[PDB]
């Protein structure tokens, strides 16, 4: 009854939901074969349909340009979790050109994607809408990701669609095209996406170091926390709670403006195992935390900037008025912020369901919360992508395959203006009250 | 005493009579080998009503079964209550129905119609006083559109003073289960209207209606369809079988509810209609029985009362009740919304409560109501048919059988002479 | 798919040949279908059906469907055949002059595995029979014990089925000496109820070479064995019977149970086959005294059943208020203790039926233990 | 997988050597039945006294 | 009570044959060796009752050369075919239109008819013909059209449905098709009363993409055929809600007496280890007979005008999911009608599930064909009517013909004929503007 299809594209797409189906298939029933042995009822109806006897299988469609990592998933423990077509391959990668992803070879697939949404559409009954998952970075995941959001806009309008978004490093990055790439689908993605929740490589590798413990992670680890972070958001219309909220609830409570839609993720407890039991982790404690900025998962220090719209969402055994005095003791403090149009700045919601651990590097605990924060600090790394923009742009760098591949040339421009303008809305709405 | 005499034309028409017959043997005690287990003295008083006796007790329907396939009689006699017919009054025919009005009366069904007025006027001759005559029957398709209006045609020819009664099944707005009910049902209703006295119109989708919001089922079966029918049909002919005070049989019904000899359009209705989980939970009482009927999504046509006036409704209730509750209550239906009925048919409700209820059941209703609003029913099929015969579509069948375009013209020309009168009558 | 076939016979009660039939169960969803011999046309389609069940289809037995009542004669193709085939195994089960008081704890082992039970008779054995009875051990020293055991007290001897129910109910037999089965302890029913290996508990054929001379001897085909141990005039009598219905889910062992421990002497039983007319005799005063007389008649004749002679005893309450009132919905809230208050449901399928009024009684007893065999 | 011989399925290399559970079962779902058909609701089957 | 006849003519009816058989053998419960096991009426639509237990089929396998019959009378199928029901020719027609119709069809004419004379002697209510032919060779073309010819003369009242196999769009199989088709359907438009359409290459795109076989054959595709055409002849075989006839199919199908021409698709055509993961319910099985892949005659449907769709549903279908999906397809906007014909959708519900043969196809519980008669159609016609011109256009193989009984003068009296027919099939295809 309360559904929502989740479109895993790009290589990051594709690992982020491995990660986010594994812990779905830790989560409620269901063993890796697609089977649920006995041992509420609905919850399986959201991510997950049910054939006869029992063969759930997931609201999510798998796509990339290139093969092998699909076939990873197809040869992998959750084959025969999933349905054959759902996982589609094409047969050349898009080699991280956007108009490779976007303007040759996307007709290929165009179609056939669309076909495979519009046929789950229909196996649903009532859609909130379309959780994606890309990054900013390859041709995959730019590219298609444009196009398919360029149909889905037109096809389902009123649903609502939410981006999770590998954006790239402020200082390491895995690539050189990542300014282009990234500004060039930001530039059409801005349009287009309801909501685009954002989260980078380098800061989860700093929550992973300072408070997992572990010196060296993997893209493995790395997915596992974006897997708990869509757990925990898209959780509350799996259960029931204290609070319930869902996807319009999110997104009338942290879009303040139609184009001010990029919140920031950040989780509490990331602790450690060998960690959980030598503090209490109260609520208080793990409110403080999510709002330390030093757990936030985009790079950028969230005191460069002011807080729009906050929400929490108290996963397990949370009391729902210990959140109150939370918030009581966070809207006295001096170091945290808020704009001054904006008394009532913190949407919470609460679920009974305790957070469920896969054999991992995270603790067993029974308080987590969801941090969406609407902050002007976004501001900062789209700046900083911008000056990589300008020193790429200077003289004509790596723009040759763009336009012999077949993008026009002014569209480089046009997407840096559309990112100024991006801008410059920002401090518009960031400068205080004076009329 | 009095008799009826039961026809099924056509398919649908054929197992809406089987489920009647169970449903009404079930409410007279006979089982489906014939004999007699029951509880009350009370059933055998009017058994010869729909039932003629026979050697040893063995009551078999007064009944007639016909179609032009031979592939529902056998259904008809594989039902549970299926050899309680008797196997002369199967006329069937080695043929093909082909949906065809053309099919249906002049041709095999034409055909037929010689043979199947014998046992018509046997069963009629073998009753002492007979008052009417009932036909089960689809408009939506053939034989019981092309045979079953020729049969009103010739019975009406050959006993015109008796009361005719066809329960019809008229096509829905959100399907249609072929592609030529417009065609079907316009040469349907065009021998409908100057002929028979008390047609009783039935739709699908209103009964999938009543079987999803009232009666709370997700997978409605046929049985269902032709069980609320059924019921129906039951509880319209019950103070003539069943004693009681203000008896009223089909002829006073006819008169309290025909102003006009051509306005007879009727769509029925049954309310103690409970869920499942609304039965323990149920309040059942005359006023909770009136306010049911009166709902406008328990009737079954796919019409809304509150688009037109009510010219007469007829309330047939079965339990024992009071006329206090009864008369009053429906005194306080006709004040609360008066706009809702016409004011040149004062006191326009008519009252009819039997003693004996159904079986299982204490306080039932059967609701009857002649209204403006079967003009939607109607025109409907009327600007159908002129989608559809603009183009000279879906014709040459018709045109090869021996239908002619003059008299397709003049079925369409009458349906709009029946649109007529419905807005006249309530508009003023 | 997956049909069960089988060739019945029903009796119209116009013109009077049988009416020739062909049944058609379906178990893999509960459903109806019959086809006709004479003329090959169909008959009551394939319809669901809750209330015909699997342990109904056998041959011989009396199934009621849509009030047509069939009997089956034929095992329908090979297919089933094979299936109901060699299957069923008939025997003859005897309970031992010994735990006659125990009778119902025996009659509801055999009930525990699915043995079901189609002849009962209680009888003292003649003095001419025993020696026909000790064929198995003739002209041996232990003539004059086992003479002595066995014509002593009433028997009860019995007819049971299942599959291959010669070694099954040997298996219930557990070792032939009860000594022996008291110190091997296998839990069989001389290692509950036996005393010792003259006087167990049960014994009887060892093969069905054996079990068809015991069958002929114990209940013969034209009929002269049994005396019908009743005492049918013994003033404080009362007749009751176990119904079909009761038989049919299989109760009478309880019943047993349930009337032995209020200190009621049972003197005589018998399992006889009602026919319709025979019914009309036994229940000659109820056609206008109760308006349904009618649903008495089929449930009476709707299968097999199992006449009774209690003795009244147990001061003040009499069988009468042991049973209660007629409807066990009644005497569910009205006098809660009854044998019709908790042992059956309905008020079609009681779990017995007295003898009404006083003086009609020694009248049942006579009927079915003196002028019915 | 690589080159279907003949009018054979063309089985994934990751999935041939899983047991064959597929082909002899019924796909789909059985229609979920409801109350039975208005005989126990709309009359219900008998009150006694 | 309730027969129809099935008239096999050429190569490709015999094979369509072959997989019609094994299909039914199993679907009544025949053994090949035509006989019930050792284990009411049914049969008595499709087969007839001989001595013992043999149940003997109504069919007529006409081929004007050998080989083909042969593979019938040689393999598994040798015991239940009669003998003089498989009829053989001498010599090859040799895609030869000429050959089917003038010369070489002479010798097998009189023996045909009055085969199926002596078929339809044990029969006491005709319902149809069926004849499985192609549109390609020389005894599917010209057999049929002669045989098609007689029997409107000697059958005129019954309905004759035909089956044919369409020549390929972009790939065909031989050089002279297009001339065959052309001249076949000259002759077939006046007499055949509807022509269901099924070609070759959307049953190979089909069977790759939604039954993922890269490299099945010809039985692969007949067998999707039978389907087909088990799916048609289904209520006058079982019981069901709505028992829709050959008549009724007639009567609901052609709402003008010259076009005649449905294309028929089929659906759950799903591969067993690719059905564990969908519901195969009422709404995306109907779903899928309207997408434009099941669809089995290369033409678009969004290139046209539906007119009139008969659904014939089949398996655990309760009856009114079907309003609902029927419901939500008039609704959506790709899928358009006419504008004069606003019931536009036929309904025919069996309780029978579909028996699969071992073979390809997945066992579920529920089936639907569309035969939807389309204004697309007319696409299809319009590249054979291009080849037809493009090989007349300097005389092409035209001595072949014309050497072997044939006039000048129907080629040319043909494509009038074709022009004729997209005429109609475009002012039927206008809208209302009166
Ligand atoms: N969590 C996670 N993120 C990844 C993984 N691989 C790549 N990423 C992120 O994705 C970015 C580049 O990967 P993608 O943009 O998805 O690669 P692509 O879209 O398939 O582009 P191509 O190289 O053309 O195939 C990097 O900056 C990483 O931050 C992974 O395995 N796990
Ligand atoms: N389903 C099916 N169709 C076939 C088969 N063989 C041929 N066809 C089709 O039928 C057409 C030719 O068949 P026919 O009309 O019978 O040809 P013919 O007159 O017998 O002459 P030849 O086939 O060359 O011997 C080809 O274009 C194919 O498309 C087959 O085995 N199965
Ligand atoms: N109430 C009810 N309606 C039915 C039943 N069966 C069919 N119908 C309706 O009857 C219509 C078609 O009947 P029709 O083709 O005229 O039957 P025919 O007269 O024998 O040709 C369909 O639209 C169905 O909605 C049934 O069992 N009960």
């Amino acid at each position: 009854q309360r559904e929502c299809i989740s479109v895993h594209v790009g290589q990051a797409g594709v690992q982020i939901g491995n990660a986010c189906w594994e812990l779905y298939c830790l989560e409620h029933g269901i063993q890796p074969d697609g089977q649920m042995p006995s041992d509420g009822d609905d919850s399986f109806n959201t991510f997950f349909s049910e054939t006869g006897a029992g063969k759930h299988v997931p609201r999510a469609v798998f796509v990339d340009l290139e093969p092998t990592v699909i076939d990873e998933v197809r040869t992998g423990t959750y084959r025969q979790l999933f349905h054959p077509e759902q996982l589609i391959t094409g047969k050349e990668d898009a080699a991280n050109n956007y108009a490779r992803g976007h303007y040759t070879i996307g007709k290929e697939l165009i179609d056939l994607v669309l076909d495979r949404i519009r046929k789950l559409a229909d196996q649903c009954t009532g859609l909130q809408g379309f959780l994606i998952f890309h990054s900013f970075g390859g041709g995959t995941g730019s590219g298609f990701t444009s196009l398919l959001m360029e149909r889905l806009s037109v096809d389902y309008g009123k649903k609502s669609k939410l981006e999770f978004s590998i954006y790239p490093a402020p200082q390491v990055s895995t690539a050189v095209v990542e300014p282009y790439n990234s500004i060039l689908t930001t530039h059409t993605t801005l349009e287009h996406s309801d909501c685009a929740f954002m989260v980078d490589n380098e800061a989860i590798y700093d929550i992973c170091r300072r408070n997992l413990d572990i010196e060296r992670p993997t893209y493995t680890n790395l997915n596992r926390l974006i897997s708990q972070i869509v757990s925990s958001i898209t959780a509350s219309l799996r259960f029931d709670g204290a609070l319930n909220v869902d996807l319009t609830e999110f997104q009338t409570n942290l879009v303040p403006y139609p184009r001010i839609h990029f919140p920031l993720a950040t989780y509490a407890p990331v602790i450690s195992a060998e960690k959980a039991y030598h503090e209490q982790l109260s609520v208080a404690e793990i409110t403080n935390a999510c709002f330390e900025p030093a757990n936030q998962m985009v790079k950028c220090d969230p005191r460069h900037g002011k807080y729009m719209a906050c929400c929490l969402l108290y996963r397990g055994d949370v009391v729902p008025k210990d959140v109150n005095a939370a918030i009581a003791a966070i809207k006295t403090k001096r170091s945290i912020q808020f704009v001054d149009w904006c008394p009532t700045g913190f949407k919470v919601g609460i679920n009974y369901q305790p957070p469920t651990v896969v054999p991992g590097d995270l603790a067993k605990v029974q308080r987590a919360v969801c941090m969406l924060s609407n902050t002007t600090a976004i501001a900062e790394a789209w700046a900083r992508l911008d000056h990589k923009f300008d020193l790429m742009y200077a003289k004509r760098a790596f723009v040759h395959w763009y336009v012999g591949e077949g993008m026009e040339e002014g569209e480089f421009s046009e997407a840096r203006e559309d990112m100024a303008a991006l801008e410059k809305d920002y401090e518009e709405v960031g400068m205080d009250s004076v009329e | 005493m009095r008799e009826i005499v039961h026809l099924q034309a056509g398919q649908c028409g054929n197992q809406i009579g089987a489920k009647f017959w169970e449903v009404i043997s079930d409410e007279h005690g006979i089982d489906p080998t014939g004999t007699y287990h029951g509880d009350s003295d009370l059933q055998l008083e009017r058994i010869n009503v729909y039932y003629n006796e026979a050697t040893g007790g063995k009551y078999v329907p007064r009944a007639v079964l016909v179609d032009l396939e031979p592939g529902t009689m056998d259904s008809v006699r594989s039902g549970p209550f299926g050899q309680i017919f008797r196997p002369d009054n199967f006329v069937f025919g080695q043929s093909g129905a082909g949906n065809n009005w053309a099919k249906g009366h002049y041709t095999e069904g034409a055909e037929l119609v010689d043979s199947v007025l014998d046992v018509v006027r046997k069963e009629a001759e073998s009753c002492d006083c007979l008052q009417g005559f009932q036909l089960t029957h689809s408009l939506g398709g053939g034989t019981g559109s092309g045979m079953g209006t020729l049969l009103i045609s010739k019975i009406r020819e050959e006993y015109p003073d008796r009361i005719m009664n066809t329960f019809s099944v008229v096509p829905s707005p959100k399907v249609s289960d072929t592609v030529v009910e417009p065609y079907n049902a316009t040469l349907s209703v065009h021998q409908l209207v100057e002929n028979t006295d008390e047609t009783y119109c039935i739709d699908n989708e209103a009964l999938y209606d009543i079987c999803f919001r009232t009666l709370k089922l997700t997978t409605p079966t046929y049985g269902d369809l032709n069980h609320l029918v059924s019921a129906t049909m039951s509880g319209v002919t019950t103070c003539l079988r069943f004693p009681g005070q203000l008896n009223a049989d089909l002829r006073k019904l006819a008169v309290n509810m025909v102003p006009f000899p051509r306005l007879h359009f009727f769509m029925p209705g049954f309310a103690p209609l409970t869920s499942r989980g609304s039965q323990q939970y149920r309040a059942l009482t005359v006023p909770e029985l009136t306010q049911q009927m009166f709902d406008a999504k328990n009737m079954m046509a796919a019409c809304d009362p509150r688009h037109g006036r009510y010219l007469t409704v007829a309330a047939v209730f079965r339990g024992r009740m009071s006329m206090k509750e009864v008369d009053e209550q429906m005194l306080n239906v006709q004040n609360k919304n008066s706009s809702y009925f016409v004011e040149w048919i004062p006191n326009n409700v008519k009252t009819a409560v039997c003693d004996i209820p159904p079986r299982g059941l204490k306080m039932s209703a059967t609701f009857i109501g002649n209204s403006t609003a079967i003009q939607e029913l109607f025109k409907r099929i009327s600007e159908q048919f002129t989608a559809m015969f603009r183009r000279k579509a879906f014709l040459h069948w018709y045109t090869g059988e021996g239908m002619d375009e003059m008299e397709f013209t003049e079925a369409e020309s009458n349906m709009n002479d029946l649109g007529n009168p419905v807005v006249t009558r309530g508009a003023c | 798919s997956e049909r069960f076939v089988f060739i019945a016979e029903w009796y119209d009660p116009n013109a009077s040949l049988f009416r020739r039939y062909e049944l058609l169960f379906y178990p893999g969803d509960g459903s109806v279908e019959m086809h006709d011999v004479k003329n090959h046309r169909t008959f009551l389609k394939r319809t669901k059906y809750e209330d015909l069940h699997l342990e109904d289809l056998f041959i011989g037995n009396k199934v009621n469907v849509f009030s047509r009542q069939l009997v089956l004669i034929d095992y329908g193709d090979q297919y089933t055949a094979r299936q109901l085939g060699s299957k069923k195994e008939k025997t003859l089960a005897l309970i031992k002059p010994d735990a006659v008081s125990k009778a119902g704890e025996i009659i509801e082992i055999i009930n525990k595995a699915g043995f079901t039970l189609t002849k009962l008779k209680m009888m003292t054995l003649s003095r001419k029979e025993a020696t026909d009875f000790h064929i198995d051990h003739q002209s041996r020293p232990f003539l004059n014990e086992l003479i002595q055991f066995i014509t002593s007290g009433p028997i009860i001897a019995m007819e049971i089925l299942r599959d291959d129910a010669i070694c099954e109910w040997k298996k219930l037999l557990g070792p032939a000496n009860s000594g022996l089965a008291r110190t091997d302890a296998p839990g069989s029913i001389r290692a509950v109820f036996g005393t010792d290996g003259i006087r167990n508990a049960a014994h009887g054929p060892d093969s069905l070479s054996c079990a068809a001379r015991e069958m002929e001897l114990f209940f013969p085909s034209s009929g002269v064995c049994g005396p019908a141990n009743t005492a049918k005039f013994t003033n404080c009598t009362t007749c009751c019977i176990v119904k079909p219905h009761a038989i049919s889910e299989g109760l009478l062992g309880k019943i047993l149970m349930a009337i032995r421990d209020a200190g009621f002497e049972i003197s005589a039983m018998q399992m006889f086959n009602m026919d319709r007319v025979n019914v009309e005799e036994f229940y000659e005063v109820y056609k206008g005294v109760v308006s349904e007389y009618n649903e008495m008649v089929t449930e009476m004749y709707s299968g097999p059943c199992v006449a009774m002679e209690i003795q009244q005893t147990n001061p003040t309450m009499t069988f009468r208020e042991f049973c209660g009132p007629a409807d066990p919905e009644i005497a569910r809230h009205l006098r809660p203790g009854t044998l019709r208050a908790i042992f059956g449901k309905t008020k079609i399928q009681n779990a017995v039926h007295c003898t009404d009024l006083p003086e009609d009684g020694l009248l049942e007893v006579q009927y079915f233990f003196k002028i019915l065999d | 997988f690589r080159y279907p011989p003949a009018g054979a399925e063309r089985v994934f290399y990751g999935r041939a050597n899983d047991p064959q559970i597929a082909p002899y079962l019924t796909h789909g779902i059985r229609s979920k039945i409801s109350i039975p058909a208005k005989v126990l609701i709309n009359p219900q089957p008998i009150t006694t006294f």
